């Protein structure tokens, strides 16, 4: 079970980090300050050109990935045997 | 049809009733358009090209190539530069290639040059979501979406580049080769492979038939490995 | 990237003014990349044109430039020449690495070349494309009005309404990689383009292949198909500036010089192929016959095959061939040239 426990731990490692990033950063002996502040708020109730440059960069690498996939399938031995 | 010697011909082939049968054969010669000859051919070969020759003589042939599920006919009819295939011929044959499950015709007809922003009218997009077997899963999802075209609500209860509309179309009807081709043509590829993997696994848990749920889990594994390799 | 190419290139209407029409160019079709176009003056240098293509648009330096001329078959060309332009020209342009320079418009032999490029791009998966370029006069463009905004770096949505083919305006073809649009200022007629065309061909022919340099001069060849009377001045203006040429059988507009190189029956030949102006055109054809060295024949060949050996035959007739074998990245040519013990 050692390999499946590594695969499970890495996937859970994202949501554990996200839990600490989403916490009110004040220690639990002194955390009453942040709970008072959230109680007050409860009482009262990229740029476009940067995304275009990013997505065209992604599409360049997509095309190189698909061309190398087609060359690897074409130079395989079974498709040489089909073409002969 | 190669052409009184008429009365001669009606008196050594049939051997009886010359002038009545001559009136019959001349009735056939009134419509000599609808008559073909199979003489100087290969013999027991290339029957299909002569069927197309008879149907074009009696006159759409690209739509016949889709309907017979035979690709070499359509390919040879596109290399012939005398015809100069226009837009509405290619658009009609592409709808026949999408309603049926023929992905190699979709690849061949898009590579020839065709506008898809002019193609996907909302009438045609309404026709694609009605190519549904009535005892499937997407039929119940669309009917419950209208009970309270409406594919955005179907995505909500589950979750000019129009390539993403055809990707969502091919995922909801579980077409494997269609959805992979529409992934390879559109942009924003890493997020769309993870979105395809999510949507297929949600619909695979909700599937009644066991073979179709097995089919959807195999396709979702394919989209996961493509996002891994691209990233 | 758009402002300096607006200012350096100019257009004249004659007041010579900065440009407004350049950038990318998409069509209605899907799955394809963008083509580059530029509204350029007629009296401008090809030096900044070459630097604009090979450094800003993005293109490798050519190893070969072949210009396609003709166009006597308007609606339908023969299937024989259709197979020659499909196989023999484009597979050598894709293997050796080359530019095809034709008129960018639909008319003439522009459609037949562009269909050959698209059919080569569809019938195989070559993982690349054949760089075909086009020059066209600005006044003959069908709807040039979709190109006018002087800002720059934009896909201009070019449109085909499906119009009947009038002989005043012509639409651009959709199978080329880049377009040159020359603002001559007459707005009426094909013919005011060929000066910049021949100057740009000779400017490419003057430069050389290589990494930093130290290579052969890029061989520029001319490919003649049927054509009209308006090409005989172009054949002579080309062969005056030291450019080789090649001739296919085709029809009579090239068979004029084919028969005259196989050899008054002269005045006869000048009065059934062209059908007009005997003695002036006879003076032109005899100007071509002064330099019969720079003329080759493609008649009794395989057809759509062994194009590259005939290119070497034309360049050696006009005379290094081992260096051409290195520059084209093709090994069988050099190997066969080393086994020849002569």
């Amino acid at each position: 079970v050692h390999g499946n426990s590594d695969l499970y731990w890495k996937a859970q490692r994202y949501s554990l980090i996200r839990e600490f990033h989403s916490r009110p950063a004040l220690a639990p002996p002194l955390i009453i300050i942040s709970h008072v502040r959230l109680l007050i708020k409860w009482l009262r109730r990229l740029s476009k050109e940067a995304e275009r440059k990013l997505l065209t960069w992604e599409s360049v690498h997509k095309e190189n990935f698909l061309l190398a996939q087609a060359r690897d399938k074409r130079d395989s031995d079974s498709e040489r045997l089909k073409r002969t | 049809t190669l052409e009184e010697a008429r009365d001669r011909i009606r008196r050594y082939f049939p051997k009886g009733d010359p002038e009545v049968l001559q009136a019959q054969v001349e009735r056939i010669m009134t419509r000599k358009e609808l008559l073909t000859v199979y003489s100087s051919e290969d013999g027991s070969e290339e029957f299909e090209t002569i069927v197309l020759r008879a149907l074009v003589k009696a006159c759409d042939e690209l739509r016949l190539a889709v309907a017979w599920n035979r690709v070499d006919i359509a390919q040879s009819e596109l290399f012939r530069g005398d015809i100069q295939w226009r837009s509405f011929h290619l658009e009609a044959s592409l709808m026949d290639a999408l309603l049926n499950d023929r992905p190699e015709f979709v690849r061949l007809l898009i590579s020839h040059g065709l506008s898809l922003g002019h193609f996907l009218t909302p009438v045609r997009l309404a026709q694609l979501y009605s190519a549904v077997s009535p005892n499937s899963l997407i039929r119940n999802l669309l009917d419950q979406a209208s009970h309270a075209p409406n594919v955005g609500q179907v995505l909500r209860t589950l979750l000019q580049a129009p390539w993403s509309d055809l990707l969502i179309w091919a995922l909801l009807l579980n077409r494997a080769q269609m959805a992979i081709y529409f992934w390879e043509k559109g942009s924003n590829s890493v997020a769309s492979a993870l979105g395809a993997c999510l949507l297929l696994r949600v619909m695979a848990r909700l599937e009644s038939e066991a073979e179709e749920a097995a089919r959807r889990k195999d396709l979702a594994a394919t989209f996961e490995s493509m996002s891994v390799d691209l990233f | 990237p758009k402002i300096f190419r607006k200012k350096v290139c100019t257009t004249f209407i004659t007041t010579e003014k900065p440009t407004d029409a350049y950038g990318d160019l998409d069509f209605t079709y899907s799955g394809r990349k963008h083509s580059n176009f530029l509204r350029l003056s007629d009296r401008t240098d090809p030096a900044t044109v070459y630097s604009l293509v090979t450094r800003s648009w993005g293109f490798r330096a050519p190893n070969l430039v072949v210009s396609v001329l003709g166009g006597s078959g308007g609606p339908v060309l023969q299937t024989w020449l259709q197979d020659l332009l499909r196989r023999g020209l484009v597979r050598a342009a894709q293997s050796t690495g080359a530019w095809i320079v034709t008129g960018g418009l639909h008319t003439g032999i522009g459609r037949h070349v562009g269909v050959a490029v698209r059919d080569h791009q569809t019938a195989s998966t070559g993982s690349s494309k054949v760089v075909a370029m086009g020059v066209a006069p600005w006044g003959v463009v069908r709807n040039r009005d979709m190109l006018i905004n002087p800002k720059g770096s934009f896909p201009a949505r070019y449109r085909w309404r499906g119009d009947p083919e009038d002989g005043v305006e012509f639409p651009l073809d959709y199978n080329y990689s880049a377009f040159f649009l020359v603002d001559d200022g007459t707005y009426g007629r094909l013919g005011g383009e060929n000066r910049f065309r021949l100057r740009f061909e000779s400017y490419v022919a003057q430069q050389k292949t290589g990494v930093g340099g130290t290579g052969i001069d890029i061989p520029v060849l001319l490919l003649l198909i049927d054509g009209d009377e308006k090409m005989l001045k172009r054949i002579e203006d080309a062969t005056q500036a030291q450019l080789p040429c090649l001739l296919v059988a085709g029809s009579g507009g090239a068979a004029d010089c084919l028969v005259e190189t196989l050899e008054e029956a002269r005045d006869r030949i000048r009065r059934y192929f062209p059908k007009g102006d005997p003695e002036v055109l006879q003076a032109q054809v005899e100007r071509i016959m002064t330099r019969k060295e720079l003329l080759t024949v493609y008649s009794s060949e395989d057809g759509s095959e062994e194009f590259e050996t005939i290119v070497l035959r034309a360049l050696v007739k006009a005379c290094d061939e081992l260096r051409l074998a290195v520059a084209w990245n093709r090994v069988d040519i050099a190997q066969s040239e080393l086994f020849r013990g002569d």
